[PDB]
């Protein structure tokens, strides 16, 4: 653990699950492509002015994505914000900052 | 020692920035360090840039936006000969070209000096005789995001695992008795909206609270 750098890999919990069911329509709108459900397998998290969550997840044709997700601060009353992608991700890539 | 110090009624302290999204909150713990010693120095206060310590201090083992050291900002300064102003090196939150030119470098370090590990009378002690001071800290837990007054005091910090560097610019105490109620005067870099104006007072000789003085340090000017 490092200022500003990403924690450590923990596995997926219903709460990083429901982060992205609540952000899935943010992705399709990237991709183009539509998805059955996104199954978040791992995540990380890294402190700015808010919070970013580096997500892992699995397409369930075995293709897999890392998601990034914005989580602002209490006052700004701003809602979950997908601010980065990567497709065609590895099951055993590592979740690095990007 | 003195029982409270504000190194902001000294003049020694910018207003608080915004980090934004990126991880670059070591970046502002090290302008915030070197604003205050160049202040000392010079008796002038001038804004450093946080984008040219994200854009220029990877070979110093730095991340951008991605995670960093203030004593490898500390060392970035040292070897590059200076450091430009935020007014004319202006920060975008996100990594970029190295633009550092040395006709605009406001500031300079020879290297930096380590606080005794762990130790929360040295770090007060660096306090009160050199100016404010960079610290990392364990601010990743919600009960933190949620600060708005008095003393921030979370039982689950932990004094080894610490994700955010900040700037300690004094200390003191609530109430009448200078020794209860203690803690240390830290100015964040999430905007003025967050916490009391920017700033929050962490507990002090709690038992090394958050990790407040686990690696603090200040650049040599």
């Amino acid at each position: 653990m490092i200022p500003g750098g990403l924690s450590e890999a923990k596995p997926a919990t219903p709460e990083i699950q429901e982060i992205v069911d609540k952000v899935k329509p943010q992705l399709e709108e990237k991709t183009n492509e539509t998805y059955g459900k996104l199954e978040a397998v791992q995540y990380k998290t890294q402190v700015v002015a808010g919070t970013n969550y580096y997500i892992k997840v699995r397409a369930g044709d075995n293709k897999y994505m890392h998601l990034k997700v914005f989580k602002s601060l209490p006052g700004q009353n701003e809602d979950l914000v997908l601010t980065g992608y990567q497709v065609d991700k590895n099951k055993d890539d590592e979740l690095t900052g990007f | 020692l003195p029982k409270s110090v504000d190194w902001r009624k000294k003049g020694y302290v910018t207003p608080v920035k915004n980090q934004k999204q990126c991880g670059s909150c070591w970046a502002f713990s090290a302008t915030g360090a070197l604003e205050g010693q160049m202040f000392r120095k010079t008796g002038k206060l001038v804004s450093l840039s946080e984008q040219n310590l994200v854009d220029c201090s990877r070979p110093q083992g730095n991340q951008g936006c991605n995670g960093g050291f203030m004593a490898r900002a500390f060392q970035y300064v040292k070897e590059n000969g200076g450091l430009d102003s935020e007014e004319s090196y202006p920060y975008v939150a996100v990594d970029e070209i190295c633009k550092y030119r040395p006709e605009n470098s406001v500031a300079q370090d020879t290297g930096f000096t380590v606080v005794a590990p762990g130790k929360e009378k040295a770090l007060m002690k660096a306090v009160a005789t050199v100016g404010p001071i960079s610290v990392a800290m364990d601010a990743g837990h919600s009960s933190f995001q949620f600060y708005k007054s008095g003393i921030y005091f979370e039982p689950d910090c932990s004094s080894k695992n610490l994700d955010h560097g900040v700037l300690v610019v004094g200390y003191g105490f609530e109430g009448a008795n200078s020794d209860n109620s203690k803690y240390w005067l830290v100015k964040n870099s999430w905007g003025p909206e967050w916490g009391s104006n920017g700033y929050v007072k962490i507990a002090k000789d709690k038992n090394n609270h958050c990790g407040i003085a686990t690696a603090a340090s200040y650049p040599n000017v």
